[PDB]
RNA sequence: UUUUUUUUUUUUUUUUUUUUUUUUUUUUUUUUUU
């Protein structure tokens, strides 16, 4: 609701208990609540957090991500979520109906869709290819062919969680496609023809370069006319 | 690299009375070598030595005209060993020793390098070791000895006295003069218990207690003498009577080696 | 820390500092690691043994944390990064690490801080508990016996 | 006045560009990322700082600038939020705005401001805000000049750099991060210089707040 | 002021415009020092090449699980010219460029993917140098690699062509290289495809195809000579052993 | 030089028996140290040595310790790199025979010698070798490194000989220039110097507890 | 057979199946090495003229310990890669699971030791796996080491032989040779001390002289490029008794004479 | 990490798009990127932009002593040191790596060895005093093609620079201040420009070496994504007098000679336009400065 | 017509710049068309 800076006064009554979200720090020495990020402060048993702009992903539990297999070990895979970042681990038993005879068959260089399950501060993060909380398996696994697009984190959140974001609807009015959205800043698309996939890639890149959601339709029309 | 049992067996064989060498050689016997000379046409002299275990060295000799008042040393040696850094300790130690053995007054007759009352020849010695398995001081010394006895230099045809009126030195365009300088030889010895060995092999160097470096020139022992460690896991002290024994051994058996390097 | 072992660095061998000079102030201002400055890229490898401030390294395997139930040990419930631990040498290991154990009543954590090193010091309360004095919060460790 | 721009490079986490008179610096930030094994710290974030000059290659003159920048930046960052990670910070000086053979304070102030802007743009947790100004004292007149030009530096008697720390909406001074004085001065001059510098730094930090809010707000919903 | 190309069609050393220098090569010259070796003589050039490997890597960092690592080292001695060199050439940018070019040439030809977790080392010593040294290096590397029994797709041959006003001259020496611009080529097998192309001085744009064709024909002849020598050595080796 | 301030490029440099004192343990940030100072009629020398180790070493496992010796100039740069490295190699050869290296697996020992002062009050590096040996022996004993014997040396007419076991054994021999037929006299003179140096070293170790 | 060179067309018949040393494009088969053409039914391949030793299951090899690892050893046998010796592939004097021996592996084998082993299996890339689970394998002592190229070792059913003069030879398939004094086990062929570094305290001078002579004649046979067998070794040893001094056998003419005499005697 | 990871899907997609005559950014196979050049306040300060690649250059000079061997010439040097500012895959101090050495050698051969600068005009007093000129290249953002951008920036900066006027007063010299005696420019003999080509194999190695067809693919001025998947590379330098300044193809995928000649012929059309653009921009900058100076009278 | 499920191994980067060199000389008045 308001724009805040690091070191500013926190506008919350000290008596009422509020759960803390991203961008807010509790001092371990003075037990004081202060903001450490720049952006917009949202206050909703009520929760407060700051919405700030970022490009570098930090793992958090219950996030949907897209990774690349970079190494195979005796009992697990080595997975990268972003260039120049520390790797995460994916266990051989983290697949549906997995056993010591039903081994996975992924190779170095494959794309995977997974969920973050463990993000301890003193350890290496872990991912799984099925929702263990609910037992649901909705789209988790290998992504064949297609193309990958890099975006910032706010754009990916807007695509995944906001149903009034108009990009998917305007894209569906030109072609039929498959999509997977990762909160680490990755988008995967695939169409039946390569020209349609290329047009989708160009449209998504150009729309992410801009900030106005009202110009998406014109961009899509121009890009899909360009490929003839 | 050897194991404990191998080293114990070899040391027991070598430190016996009489000594038993692994290939059955006598305490003063050398191994066969092959010598080639005059195979680099662009140099004043050259040689190549091949040892029986694969060791190989190549030497080149080149010259330049300098003012022998500003220039103090007319012989310079440069050493290159494949697989070693240019500033490695062994490379610089060998370079220092080889420059010391060929100094101005050491038995090397530097009066044969003089042209005109003002100028002289300066000799450059370049050494390249292609492959080696032990301390290559004596191999390089033998190669230098072979190369220096087949060197030819340009012949001066333009005056000799130029103290008052000086003319640029000028040389004959086809003829050359053989250099008849007197080069020395360097030997390495191994100490195994109470015995002294000439020309030790790689496996004999891994069990030796100590080593000696002795220089030789025209019938006499020459100044540069050092004690050297041929390994780091078995180096120990030795009694003074082993030094005299080594000096006598070199004095006795050096002339035979000279005849083997002739021509 | 990982799921299988803990990595440590040796600071003192029988109440004698090792090495004598820790290299403090060699990299300038701020908080820098020993090999995190400009001199780390110009160290003469072939003319010395190691660089300024380097220490011996060790490894504690999870099966060596204690002598009993050495198949259900959780490493993060025993140690945290930044703790001071007293251990005993088991083997010389390879050229990189020694092998250490804490499977005795007098071995374990002697100094620790709250909030993973951002808070104040804690004091040992039980065989498996430490307490923060300013705020009565407790954490789990493998406490070495005091007194 | 000063001109500042945010988010101008494509392959880094954050970037900025600061201009003050004839001094121009561009800075970039990448982190948190995986460090080398010899840079790692068990409980907090590690820093790698590089400064490059406008002409020639880097020498020992830039090492002092790197040292002072590291001294200023270390207490600003909430380092305990990123255990055993790395942050790379690189500053390129495009125009010195002074005679490099004698003076280096304008470059230091511009680098401090540019690095703070890039850290804000990247998304790193920060304890508070910062601002830095250069000051000089001129001969004969013995007047204290805030933001001196290159001509006024050639006839100066002492040169100073001041960097302060602000909290609570940019109205409360928390600490003095850096004061660097070189020349000849007495106590009264020093305590007048501090009083003037505090007000100038407050004005600068207010301006910086306005610029940041203008640049960042369109990116959010 | 010399007659580089006389009106009678003769060069300074007596050759004609499309003639190679004397070409002599030997194989298996250093059996005790390397797996493969060769000794190359091209005019007054003298080069020793040694091939070590495939073998265990020295460090665990230089290990690849999909293919082998290839390294090339070139040593140019201080006595390889008429005038002695003042300083060493070990760390010059020119030598590093030569080494990188050779590695990138031979990466595509050697089947490195059938020797995972190994290293192959090439060490080269240049004793005498009289022009056109890059082509001689290429030929020596090819011969030494084949002598070591390492799988490859085809031969690579090196050649140099100089352009004197309007006259192309094949396989130039030091005197010609100091008076005109030259082109160095690396040709694969008996085809028209080039692995290396190196031009360091100015050449008119409308005069390059003819030079390329002349160089390609010369490289084919060089490949023929190398193949003949290899077959003769193999016949002698298998005849008695 | 990017790491040093060397000044303008166009500048040119300006062109124009023995009594001993031994002390140990005065440097705080090392393991052992010694100061050797010798005076006579026509010479004067001062030396400082420092020992670092045993310390960690880079590489693969080694079953015994490794020794490194570094020689540095002082005040005046009177020697070049090659001769200093040759003397260092000779000293390393000597001290590989007296240190009990089997006691220190996978570790290194680094020794530094500073040539602080050398003045002629009324062939020059050979006469400096005995004092280096004495200083290194004293510093190694101060640091607590195991030695099988106390090593000394003597100098006589360009010949240096190092002894152990009361002068009945030789651990190092050096000879440059000099007379070719003079070997027994050199040995006797070097041993005579060695005995005095050994007495002084033992007294220094025993008194300064 | 037929000698081919890299890049040479071998056949254009679309009936052959391609093996090692070849590459193909459609129906054209080419050579990737210099060697000879080999045909087995419908399989076509090229055998290189030169190469390193390639281990095979069941081989008897001699190697040196290179690295001490995590429950394993690395052994150098002269191939393109090091071999692997697992801790479970050796015999331990006391036991495997006593209520150590994983952190104390250097008390049995350490860097530089020589040992006798057999190839158990090959990995995916051709590297070997070794085992020492018999009384005929283990640490080597009481003798000397020598080396010849592996292509000169004639394939046979047995590789350990007893020679006149109380000498035993172990002929490694990879070309590594061990000469030693004959023991009780060797005579019978025709617990904690198996990892001991001590030699026999009763090795006499005659045995040392015999070992020197055997090493010299083996080197002489290798110089003439004659395959090494037990019968040839004995014949060359007996024919060298003309020279009373063992040290005269290192000259080139003597070595060539010994080899030529062996060949002439065999051919007659 | 310092490794840029590429998945199999991305490689397959880009290669298949190349098979159908598609580039990700919409260019054709023989289209060069647009070039923007901006001049700073001082002489010799130039910024060059090529799509997303940004490069900055600076020129400076000072008094020095000539070499003993060559007493009639001045000194010229070019420095190109890369930093993690252009991308986290670049080390801070690395002048020995393969790509850095190759780029440095190519720039040196194109500019300094070809004699584009008149170094005999830098001599003040023969044998004792001369000028030393420096070129410093700063890499700000990498999207491919540092070599071409660096060449353009260095040449434009050299053509924009001016040095102070001096006079010889007996034994010593006098360097006049800029506000006194109108600094003077350098002499440029020719203007070289570099072009880079990238090669891709849509088949296997056997088809490339033993095949009859030549189906290799060539594109001009690759981006960062494209140049991480290429099999070969070629750089050629040319001037408007139809001279080949240098050619560099240091290994890689073998290419037929006719295709290489076609590449060399395609580069000339680009260099002509680039030369004209640089000359026009310099003329406009000079006119702007003269007009402002007149208006400030 | 009972009975018959076989599948081997590995963890966190070698240290010090750009210069990278051969075949020999001369002599006293603007501008255009010639």
């Amino acid at each position: 609701s308001t724009f805040i800076f690091p070191g500013d006064s926190f506008p919350v009554d000290p008596t009422t208990p509020v759960k803390l979200g991203p961008g807010i720090y509790c001092d371990p020495n003075t037990q004081e609540i202060r903001p450490v990020n720049t952006g917009v402060l949202h206050v909703s048993v009520q929760t407060a957090y700051i919405d700030y702009s970022s490009k570098r992903y930090i793992p958090s539990v219950n996030d949907f991500v897209i990774g690349v297999i970079i190494g195979t070990f005796s009992d697990s895979y080595k997975v990268s979520l972003q260039n120049f970042s520390s790797s995460v681990s994916l266990s051989y038993m983290a697949f549906p109906n997995a056993s010591k005879k039903n081994r996975p068959t992924l190779q170095v260089g494959d794309l995977v869709y997974a969920r973050v399950c463990t993000a301890e501060k003193e350890l290496e993060a872990e991912i799984e290819c099925f929702d263990s909380t609910t037992g649901r398996d909705a789209g988790f696994g290998i992504l064949e062919d297609g193309m990958i697009i890099d975006v910032n984190l706010n754009f990916a959140r807007q695509l995944l969680f906001n149903n009034d974001f108009p990009l998917l609807k305007v894209l569906a009015a030109h072609t039929k496609f498959e999509v997977a959205i990762g909160l680490n800043g990755k988008i995967w698309v695939k169409c039946e023809e390569l020209s349609n996939t290329l047009a989708c890639y160009r449209t998504i890149m150009e729309c992410c370069q801009k900030n106005d959601t009202a110009a998406f339709k014109d961009i899509a029309k121009r890009q899909f006319k360009e490929i003839l | 690299s050897l194991s404990v049992a191998e080293k114990s067996y070899l040391y027991d064989s070598l430190a016996s009375t009489p000594s038993i060498r692994p290939d059955g050689r006598l305490p003063h016997q050398f191994r066969p070598i092959e010598i080639f000379t005059d195979f680099l046409p662009s140099s004043n002299g050259s040689s190549r030595i091949i040892a029986s275990d694969g060791s190989e060295c190549i030497v080149s000799i080149k010259s330049k005209v300098v003012d022998h008042h500003v220039e103090n040393e007319l012989l310079q040696v440069d050493v290159d060993i494949a697989g070693q850094r240019d500033d490695a300790l062994v490379v610089e130690t060998i370079t220092s020793l080889l420059n010391k053995v060929l100094k101005s007054g050491s038995g090397v007759d530097s009066s044969k390098l003089q042209l005109t009352k003002k100028y002289s020849f300066k000799i450059f010695v370049d050494v390249l070791v292609i492959s080696s398995h032990s301390h290559p001081i004596s191999l390089i010394s033998f190669a230098i000895y072979s190369a220096l006895n087949s060197t030819y230099l340009p012949k001066l045809i333009s005056a000799f006295d130029d103290l008052e009126v000086e003319e640029l030195p000028t040389f004959h365009d086809y003829d050359m003069v053989k250099l008849d300088i007197n080069p020395p030889l360097v030997f390495i010895l191994a100490v195994v218990g109470n015995n002294m060995l000439l020309d030790p092999a790689a496996n004999e160097s891994e069990v030796a207690n100590n080593g000696l470096i002795i220089s030789w020139s025209n019938g006499k022992i020459t100044s540069p003498i050092r004690s050297v460690a041929l390994n780091d896991s078995n180096v120990k002290s030795f009694k003074p009577h082993l030094l005299k024994q080594g000096l006598a051994m070199v004095e006795k058996y050096a002339p035979d080696v000279v005849r083997s390097l002739e021509n | 820390l990982s799921l299988q072992r803990a990595n440590v660095e040796i600071l003192a061998v029988e109440d004698k500092p090792s090495p004598i000079d820790s290299g403090i102030g060699s990299n300038g201002s701020g908080i820098v690691a020993a090999g995190g400055g400009s001199g780390a890229a110009t160290f003469s490898v072939s003319q010395a043994s190691s660089d300024l401030g380097e220490t011996f390294r060790g490894i504690i395997r999870s099966q060596d944390v204690r002598s009993t139930d050495r198949d259900r040990v959780k490493v993060i419930e025993c140690f945290k990064p930044g703790d001071i631990v007293r251990a005993q040498v088991l083997s010389l290991g390879d050229g990189t690490n020694y092998y250490l154990t804490t499977a005795r009543n007098d071995l374990g954590v002697v100094f620790a801080r709250a909030a993973n090193g951002a808070g104040g010091l804690m004091y040992a309360t039980d065989w498996q508990m430490m307490t923060s004095p300013v705020t009565g919060a407790t954490e789990k460790r493998k406490c070495a016996k005091p007194f | 006045s000063v001109q500042a721009e945010i988010g101008i490079l494509d392959h880094v986490d954050g970037s900025s560009e600061f201009v003050s008179q004839d001094t121009k610096v561009i800075c970039s930030v990448t982190g948190p990322i995986e460090p080398k094994a010899r840079q790692e710290l068990p409980t907090q974030l590690a820093l790698e700082i590089i400064v490059r000059p406008a002409k020639g290659v880097a020498t020992t003159r830039e090492k002092v600038l790197e040292d002072k920048l590291r001294a200023v930046l270390t207490p600003l960052i909430t380092r305990h939020c990123y255990p055993r990670q790395l942050c790379q910070i690189t500053c390129q000086i495009l125009e010195s705005g002074e005679d490099e053979a004698e003076f280096s304070l304008r470059e230091l102030s511009c680098c401090i401001n540019a690095a703070f802007l890039a850290l804000v743009d990247a998304g790193i947790a920060l304890n508070s805000m910062c601002a830095s100004i250069p000051i000089a004292i001129i001969k004969d007149t013995s007047d204290i000049i805030v933001d001196p030009t290159a001509e006024q530096l050639k006839i100066s008697l002492s040169v100073h750099t001041l960097a302060l720390e602000f909290v609570n909406g940019g109205k409360v001074v928390k600490n003095v991060l850096l004061l660097d004085s070189n020349g000849d001065f007495n106590e009264d001059q020093l305590f007048s210089l501090l009083e003037l510098g505090e007000q100038k730094c407050q004005e600068l930090v207010t301006n910086i707040r306005r610029i940041i809010q203008d640049n960042i707000s369109p990116r959010l919903v | 002021r010399l007659e580089i190309y006389s009106p009678e069609g003769l060069r300074l050393d007596g050759r004609r415009w499309n003639e190679l220098r004397r070409f002599e090569s030997s194989i298996n010259t250093h059996p005790h020092a390397a797996d493969g070796s060769s000794y190359m003589e091209q005019g007054n050039n003298k080069i020793i090449t040694l091939v070590k490997g495939p073998k265990e890597p020295r460090l665990k960092s230089q290990m690849d699980t999909s293919k082998a690592l290839l390294n090339v080292s070139v040593n140019i001695t201080k006595f390889s010219k008429f005038e002695r060199s003042k300083s060493s050439h070990k760390n010059e940018r020119r030598v590093l460029e030569i080494q990188t070019s050779l590695v990138r040439m031979f990466e595509k030809n050697v089947m490195l993917n059938i020797y995972p977790r190994t290293v192959i080392d090439i060490e080269i010593h240049v004793l005498e140098q009289d022009g056109g040294i890059m082509g001689s290096l290429i030929n020596g590397i090819t011969l030494a690699l084949i002598d070591a029994g390492i799988s490859m797709f085809d031969y690579i041959s090196g050649i140099s062509v100089g352009l004197y006003d309007t006259t192309p001259l094949l396989d130039t020496n030091s005197l010609e290289e100091n008076a005109m611009s030259t082109v160095t080529l690396g040709v694969v097998g008996k085809s028209e495809k080039l692995s290396l192309l190196l031009v360091e001085d100015k050449i008119p744009l409308d005069r390059l195809e003819n030079v390329l064709a002349i160089g390609i024909a010369g490289a084919h002849r060089v490949r023929d000579l190398m193949d003949e020598e290899l077959r003769k050595h193999a016949q002698k080796r298998v005849s008695n052993a | 030089d990017r790491r040093r301030l060397l000044g303008p490029a166009a500048a040119k440099p300006m062109a124009f028996e023995q009594e001993l004192s031994l002390h140990t343990g005065f440097i705080e940030n090392c393991n052992g140290s010694a100061l050797v100072e010798a005076r006579s009629l026509g010479h004067q020398t001062s030396l400082i040595t420092a020992v670092y180790g045993p310390r960690s070493i880079r590489g693969s496992f080694t079953s015994q310790g490794t020794i490194s010796i570094q020689l540095k100039n002082g005040l005046l740069e009177k020697y070049n790199t090659n001769e200093l490295k040759e003397v260092s190699s000779f000293l390393m050869g000597i001290f590989n025979s007296v240190v009990n290296l089997s006691r220190y697996p996978k570790s290194g020992i680094d020794i530094f010698v500073y040539l602080t002062y050398d003045k002629d009050l009324t062939s020059q590096i050979s006469s400096l070798i005995p004092h280096c040996i004495t200083s290194i022996t004293l510093a190694l004993a101060d640091a607590g490194i195991e030695l099988v014997d106390m090593a000394g040396a003597g100098e006589a007419n360009g010949t240096v000989v190092s002894f152990i076991k009361n002068g009945e054994e030789i651990v190092g021999f050096w000879k440059d220039d000099g007379d070719d037929e003079d070997l027994l006299e050199c040995l006797d003179r070097c041993k005579e110097q060695y005995n005095r140096y050994r007495d002084l070293m033992i007294s220094c170790l025993m008194n300064q507890e | 057979s037929q000698i081919v060179t890299p890049g040479e067309l071998v056949t254009d018949d679309p009936i052959w199946m391609r093996g090692h040393g070849t590459y193909f494009l459609d129906n054209m088969t080419y050579s990737s090495v210099a060697g000879t053409v080999s045909r087995v039914n419908r399989l076509l391949s090229v055998i290189p003229l030169k190469g390193r030793y390639a281990p095979e299951t069941g081989d008897h090899v001699v190697g040196r310990i290179a690295e001490v690892g995590n429950k394993r050893w690395k052994v150098d046998i002269g191939g393109k890669q090091h071999a692997v010796l697992m801790l479970g592939s050796v015999n331990l004097p006391g036991g495997i699971l006593r209520r150590s021996d994983e952190l104390q592996m250097r008390s049995f084998l350490k860097e530089g030791d020589l040992l006798n082993a057999e190839v158990q299996s090959l990995f995916q890339d051709g590297s070997a796996s070794l085992h020492t689970r018999s009384l005929k394998y283990g640490k080597l002592r009481n003798g000397m080491f020598c080396q010849v190229p592996s292509s000169l070792i004639v394939r046979a059913k047995n590789h350990t032989h007893n020679l006149p003069g109380n000498i035993t030879v172990v002929l490694g398939v990879n070309g590594y040779i061990w000469l030693r004094k004959t023991s009780q086990m060797d005579l019978a062929r025709d617990s904690w001390q198996i990892y001991s570094d001590e030699n026999d305290p009763s090795i006499s001078n005659n045995i040392r002289q015999a070992i020197c002579r055997y090493a010299n004649v083996i080197k002489a046979l290798a110089f003439c490029e004659i395959g090494i067998t037990q019968q040839r070794i004995v014949s060359a040893y007996e024919a060298s008794m003309v020279y009373s001094n063992v040290g005269e056998l290192i000259e080139k003419n003597v070595m060539e004479s010994i080899g030529s005499d062996i060949l002439t005697a065999e051919k007659m | 990490a310092k490794d840029i990871e590429i998945s199999a899907s991305e490689s397959k997609f880009i290669l298949e798009a190349l098979r159908q005559n598609y580039r990700l950014d919409g260019r054709s196979f023989d289209q060069f990127r647009d070039v923007e050049i901006t001049f700073g306040k001082e002489f010799g300060d130039v910024s060059v932009k090529m799509g997303n690649t940004k490069v900055h250059c600076r020129i400076s000079c000072q008094i020095a002593q000539p070499y003993e061997d060559r007493p009639f010439e001045g000194l010229f040097v070019i420095s190109t040191e890369i930093s993690p500012m252009a991308g986290s895959q670049f080390e801070n101090g690395n002048i020995t790596g393969e790509d850095e050495v190759l780029c440095s050698r190519i720039i040196e051969k194109s500019v300094r060895r070809s004699g584009a600068l008149d170094v005999e005009g830098l001599c003040i007093v023969a044998g004792s005093k001369c000028w030393a000129v420096r070129a410093d290249v700063h890499f700000l953002d990498c999207d491919g093609g540092f070599i071409d951008a660096s060449c353009i920036a260095v040449m434009a900066g050299l053509m924009h620079f001016k040095k102070p006027d001096i006079t010889v007063h007996g034994e010593q010299i006098i360097v006049h201040p800029v506000n006194e005696r109108e600094p003077v420019p350098l002499g440029i003999l020719h203007i070289p420009i570099c072009v880079t080509f990238s090669f891709f194999n849509p088949q296997d190695t056997e088809e490339n070496i033993k095949g009859e067809t030549n189906s290799e693919i060539s594109i001009i001025d690759a981006t960062l994504k494209e140049e991480l998947l290429r099999d070969g590379v070629l750089t050629v330098t040319l001037n408007k007098n139809r001279e080949v300044v240098q050619v560099s193809k240091a290994g890689g995928l073998p290419m037929d000679a006719l295709t290489l000649m076609k590449c060399c012929h395609e580069a000339y059309s680009i260099i002509e336009k680039i030369t004209d653009q640089i000359l026009q921009l310099l003329k406009e900058d000079s006119e702007k400065r003269n007009k402002y100076a007149a208006m400030l009278t």
